[PDB]
């Protein structure tokens, strides 16, 4: 038994979000079925219709501190974006990473990432990247490298 | 799995 949860992504500002259940769903002649979304940690007012087909995916993966190393330079990755008057996930582009040696606090790794929809470029760490589900992959191969 | 805490 694996969980399998989604995140959606939003047509108000182009982020993605928890997805806490899937209330609706609509279909059309011209395709692209929709679903109707309540997002983790909102209400009711902010339910939207979804595009099943090109806003909703598997979840994404806040990090363990350990798995920096499934975090790659041209991987797709939802890093979170923190500003001023707004703080939101979005999908962003990692360009480099500067690996240094961890601590008691866990990763010190740097990533430069590139953000898909602005264009946007910014240095951040590790607990502010989620992984997309498949790079745990690369964590199973790196399991199968290590001693019995 | 925690994710940040998002702000629209
Ligand atoms: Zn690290």
């Amino acid at each position: 038994s694996v969980s399998v949860e989604f995140e959606a992504k939003s047509a108000r500002d182009g982020a993605w979000y928890d997805v806490a259940a899937f209330l609706s769903h609509r279909l059309f002649e011209s395709g692209d079925p929709e679903v109707r979304v309540r997002f983790s940690g909102f209400g009711a007012e902010e339910d939207e219709w979804i595009n099943v087909r090109k806003c909703v995916r598997q979840r994404s993966l806040p990090c363990e501190a350990t798995e920096c190393v499934a975090v790659l330079p041209g991987d797709l990755i939802l890093c979170f974006q923190e500003g001023k008057d707004q703080a939101l996930y979005y999908d962003a582009h990692v360009l480099d990473a500067q690996r240094r040696r961890h601590d008691v606090g866990g990763c010190r790794c740097r990533f430069l990432v590139r953000y898909d929809h602005d264009s946007s470029e910014e240095i951040v760490p590790l607990r502010k990247v989620c992984r997309r589900p498949e790079t745990d992959y690369r964590l199973q191969i790196l399991h199968a490298a290590r001693a019995a | 799995r925690t994710k940040q805490t998002a702000r629209k």
